[PDB]
């Protein structure tokens, strides 16, 4: 209930309208995840008078997974969460090519709400 | 030694305030420094007195104790699997200005049995830091670091006030020896307090009768 | 004016002197705990020290100093409550 | 008698109450030793509005006597006598595991009230 208070309330990203309930509203922790789908599905220039706002992932669509690409995707995600969504940190973003039916890059972006492992010596030479 | 033979790394703890109330992050660094160095320095200025009776020099300020220390990180040998950027994302963070307050982080360096200047820890803030990566990979994950830390003394105010009351806490409680006298008992009470305790005030504060009243084993209380 | 709570530390101390007689000085027997708080003085002499602290000459049994400090602390919420 | 005057008087650490004698009181040199048992049996957070006050020895209870531990115990004792008890210096604190029925650390803390040994050359090679 307090997460709905501290994190703001706003509309759902696919605008669903009904005569019974006026506007469907996403609130709280679901509102932060709703804004992160907005950011990476937008593209800079597509919002009038807001040209800074966008994820920019269309830069990487014919770019050969060669691991110069996967560092560029990591930095574009990390920067755009800084500029346009400081309500949610970043934990890690893991990018893998799809093993079945390749040429799909799958990125799992893990956020926050906002020791050297000594045991491995007993399993090495 | 005396129990076992495992190493004790050094640990760099960080706070935000001068005291230990608000902890920031805290890392332990692998590959011990091989050599520490802590330099003391005290500044004196010579008295250019016109009277020419004596040559002397005043005490102005004591410079803070600075610690120099050099580290090394490496992740390609097959015991080393954590990438060194996760280990350097803490040194670069803790030895810089914090985003919350706009200040350094009040670090505290510690080693298992090493006793720093007179305490088991070395407080202070980071004057200097320089990372120089020397090896890389094809995509250039770095995996060789060579860090060159440098700190200052800056202890907290509760620890510095506690060390002051342990030396002359404004009472003396001086025992008297056999064959004693109040000019000697004032020199032995003026060394506990370092304040020249002027023997007539000793016989008034302790209710002496005739300036030779103590009897070889009783105590005399000296305040200031 | 009208007060909404009478009975100051005199009245509290009277209630407490009635009250602590019901408790045995446990571990010992045939001994009231009212003996413990009222050792040294009577009720009225202790209330006189409560109004004027100098009637103790920097000494009295420390449970009585504890209790008078308690009552001087308890005067404050009584003072807020009389403003109701 | 003067040690009872200079070192203050306070209550005993197990509060003993009697109808005959009101409060049992420890005074003088026994009052400094009574306060040192209070410090290392307290734990930080257990006293309300005094959260700095405590020995903190519950940090070390499953920690493997490996001599990284015995240095941590030496520094926690030395620091907490500085912060919370400057009426008594520190001479040395010696920590040994119990030889009969091990996994007990025994620490002897020696306080105060507040030369290179040249003879060994005649017994060496």
């Amino acid at each position: 209930d307090i997460l709905k208070a501290t994190l703001g309330q706003c509309w759902a990203f696919p605008p669903r309208f009904s005569p019974d309930t006026g506007v469907s509203l996403t609130a709280g922790v679901e509102a932060v995840m709703q804004s992160l789908r907005v950011l990476f599905m937008t593209e800079p220039g597509e919002r009038i008078m807001r040209e800074s706002y966008g994820g920019g992932m269309h830069d990487f669509i014919f770019e050969n997974i060669t691991d110069e690409l996967l560092a560029n995707i990591h930095n574009r995600i990390e920067e755009s969460i800084l500029r346009h969504e400081p309500r949610a940190l970043l934990k890690d973003v893991i990018i893998q090519p799809d093993k079945q039916e390749a040429s799909r890059l799958r990125a799992q972006i893990t956020v926050y709400l906002a020791n050297i492992h000594d045991g491995q010596t007993l399993r090495l030479l | 030694s005396l129990l076992e033979r495992g190493l004790s790394k050094l640990t760099l703890n960080a706070w935000k305030d001068r005291e230990g109330k608000i902890p920031a992050g805290s890392m332990s660094a692998m590959y011990n420094p091989e050599t520490i160095q802590l330099d003391y320095q005290t500044r004196f200025d010579t008295e250019d007195t016109i009277n020419t009776a004596s040559q002397s020099n005043r005490y102005v300020i004591s410079e803070p104790v600075g610690l120099n220390l050099t580290l090394l990180f490496d992740s390609q040998m097959p015991g080393n699997t954590t990438p060194i950027e996760t280990q350097l994302a803490m040194l670069k963070s803790l030895c810089a200005v914090d985003a919350a307050t706009g200040s350094p982080y009040f670090l505290r360096i510690t080693w298992g049995k090493m006793r720093w200047e007179n305490k088991g820890w070395f407080a202070g803030r980071a004057r200097d830091l320089s990372v120089t990566y020397t090896l890389f990979d094809r995509d250039a994950t770095p995996l060789r670091a060579t860090v060159q830390l440098s700190l200052v003394a800056d202890e907290s105010f509760v620890i510095q006030q506690s060390l002051k009351t342990q030396s002359a806490p404004d009472r003396a409680l001086v025992s008297v020896p056999d064959l004693a006298s109040l000019p000697l008992l004032a020199l032995s009470a003026g060394g506990v307090l370092a304040s020249s305790v002027d023997y007539l005030s000793l016989a008034w504060d302790n209710d002496l009768d005739n300036l030779d009243d103590f009897q070889t084993g009783d105590f005399l209380r000296a305040t200031k | 004016t009208f007060l909404l709570e009478p009975r100051t530390g005199k009245g509290l101390l009277n209630l407490m002197a009635k009250y602590t007689e019901a408790v045995p000085f446990a571990g010992h027997t045939d001994a009231d705990w009212k003996d413990f708080w009222m050792a040294g003085c009577t009720l009225e002499a202790l209330s006189d020290i409560y109004q004027y602290p100098g009637l103790a000459e920097k000494k009295l049994p420390v449970q009585q100093a504890f209790l008078l400090a308690l009552l001087h602390l308890l005067e404050t919420p009584r003072a807020m409550l009389n403003t109701v």
